[PDB]
């Protein structure tokens, strides 16, 4: 539900 | 309703976009001028190419006519690990003294892992260039054109410069040296022993000036580990296969005392792994009570998890002070250098058609 | 009744498909879908760009969304062109609709969709040195062109 650091 | 087009944070400090001039850079004598180089970097601020290109290749000409083992005098402070830590580095200096009045020995792996690695690479070249006979760069496993493509560094050549200062820092890389004897007692590498190295003439007949082989004595200079069981002899094999690494070997207490002794040698100082503290010492020889084996690990909070300490050996008057720094703050990178737009839109492509097909249903 | 006029990619089963479920979605029958009707949906209350697509949905900017906006807006989402999903992805983070991709817009279009992962100081780095590398003209800002050389070669945007 929210972007995330790869 | 918040301002399209005005930046939201705007106290947040603005990369200029000026790139420093040779005039700005070197003054009318040649010197780098490494207080306004300084300031620029930390501000992430970039060189014009010719000038970034002309502090590698006269770095690279002082390094290329020093020999493959150096040969460096007490006071020093010696460094481990810096992984493109730019701003780390600036509180390195401030902890070991300036080099302006202090010796310096760099153990390697300036790149990769950090998002800073150019800055880095600049600014110590800079001191090489302004400091030849007082500050001295060993090589790493990391200054190599393998481990620079693998990770990040042959990439953040490409996004803040060109291929052509990636290229220019892979030949200058050739020109480090492997090794040095650090007031007639200590050798100072950045991995560790070889056991097709067993005098420092060994050292001395090495062609330093290629690429890092995947096998040898120049490969196990900089990619060779202390036995994970180091000083608990379990392993009688002086040097055995290091599985960590995929190459060189692990060295065992026995192996680095009967270099010590046959070289007339205090200890062994190398770096390559990250310590929590920032160092450490491993089993001490029976003759001199002296560690035989010490680990400098000089970047803090390595890769931004580890929320390690750093640490520097400063080696003055018959003393061998460990200097510990936490980290420094550092503007934010995405990992390899990515941009918000790669970034963000597969997860664009992806909520958009999640809500479109809810209500399409 | 005069007849509405829409430009789609759907033929006319699927305009009367999509009007049976826009009547549908529009509980008041009111002939527009407002932003509670289209959260009225579960699946999209933790969605964060819904605001966003509502925006580029509605053209006439009223602030809901009518069945030709409704119509036009998923046509883009489906027989499309190739540039028309770039620009519709182009359209997600150009908030004022001006054809340029600014500074401001470019982070708070992250903020929704990265939410705390990432402060609010190092948000701002990373869209200050994105476009820093992607100004190709120095306007300081980005546009259709400029956005397409940065993700043009990263082919997962169609609907049924
Ligand atoms: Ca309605
Ligand atoms: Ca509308
Ligand atoms: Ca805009
Ligand atoms: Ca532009």
């Amino acid at each position: 539900e929210d972007l995330e650091v790869p | 309703k918040l301002s399209t087009t005005d930046r939201v944070v705007k106290a947040v400090p603005f990369p200029p976009s000026h790139r420093l001039t040779a005039k700005e850079v070197f003054d009318n004598d040649g010197k780098p001028r490494v207080d306004i180089l300084k300031a620029h970097l930390m501000k992430e601020g970039r060189l014009e190419e010719s000038v970034a290109l002309r502090i590698i290749t006269e770095g690279a000409s002082i390094l290329r006519q020093e020999k493959n083992l150096l040969d460096i005098d007490a006071p020093v402070t010696v460094c481990g690990d810096i992984h493109g830590q730019f701003f780390d580095l600036m509180k390195l200096f401030e902890v070991g003294g300036s080099p302006a009045n202090t010796r310096y020995l760099f153990l390697g792996d300036y790149v990769d892992r950090g998002y800073f690695s150019i800055e880095c690479v600049l600014y110590l070249w800079a001191l090489k260039i302004l400091y030849p006979k007082t500050l001295f760069l060993l090589r790493g496993n990391h200054e190599c054109r393998h481990l620079t493509e693998y990770f990040t560094f042959k990439q953040e050549c490409k996004i803040k410069y060109s291929e052509r200062v990636y290229d220019a820092c892979m030949d200058a890389f050739d020109c480090l040296p492997l090794a040095a004897l650090m007031n007639q007692q200590f050798l100072c590498v950045h991995g560790g022993l070889s056991p097709e190295i067993n005098t420092l003439d060994d050292i001395r007949k090495l062609d330093r000036f290629k690429e890092p082989p995947a096998y040898g004595p120049m490969c196990d200079i900089l990619w060779s580990d202390p036995l994970e069981d180091f000083g608990n002899e379990k392993t009688q094999e002086h040097f055995t296969h290091n599985t960590v690494r995929g190459c060189s070997y692990f060295y065992s207490y026995p192996a680095v005392c009967e270099f010590l002794q046959h070289n007339n040698l205090l200890s062994i100082l190398r770096a390559h792994e990250a310590q929590d503290a920032g160092y450490r010492m491993y089993r001490k020889s029976q003759t001199t009570g002296f560690p035989s084996l010490i680990t400098i690990f000089s970047a803090p909070n390595y890769l931004d998890v580890y929320n390690n300490k750093a640490a520097v050996l400063k080696y003055e008057n018959n003393v061998m002070n460990i200097r510990q720094f936490n980290c420094s703050p550092h503007p934010y990178w995405l990992p390899n250098f990515m941009d918000v737009f790669t970034w963000s839109l597969p997860f664009v492509g992806e909520k958009v058609t999640e809500m479109l097909v809810n209500v399409l249903n | 009744s005069y007849p509405l006029e829409m430009c789609s990619h759907f033929d006319a089963d699927e305009i009367k498909r999509l009007g049976k479920r826009f009547k549908k979605l529009d509980l008041d029958n009111s002939g527009s879908l407002s932003v509670e009707e289209f959260m009225s949906l579960p699946e999209l209350q933790q969605n964060p760009l819904v605001q966003r697509v509502i925006d580029i949905f509605d053209t006439d900017g009223n602030g809901e969304v009518d069945f030709k906006e409704f119509i036009e807006g998923v046509s883009q989402f489906s027989k499309g062109d190739k540039e028309q999903k770039l620009r519709f992805a182009f359209r997600i983070y150009d908030m004022d609709k001006d054809g340029y991709i600014s500074n401001g817009e470019l982070f708070q279009v992250l903020k929704m969709m990265v939410g705390n992962n990432l402060k609010d100081t190092q948000l701002q780095q990373i869209v200050d040195k994105t476009i820093i590398n992607a100004d190709k003209d120095g306007d300081g800002r980005i546009s259709f062109e400029e956005f397409c050389a940065v993700v043009g070669g990263l082919d997962k945007m169609v609907v049924d």
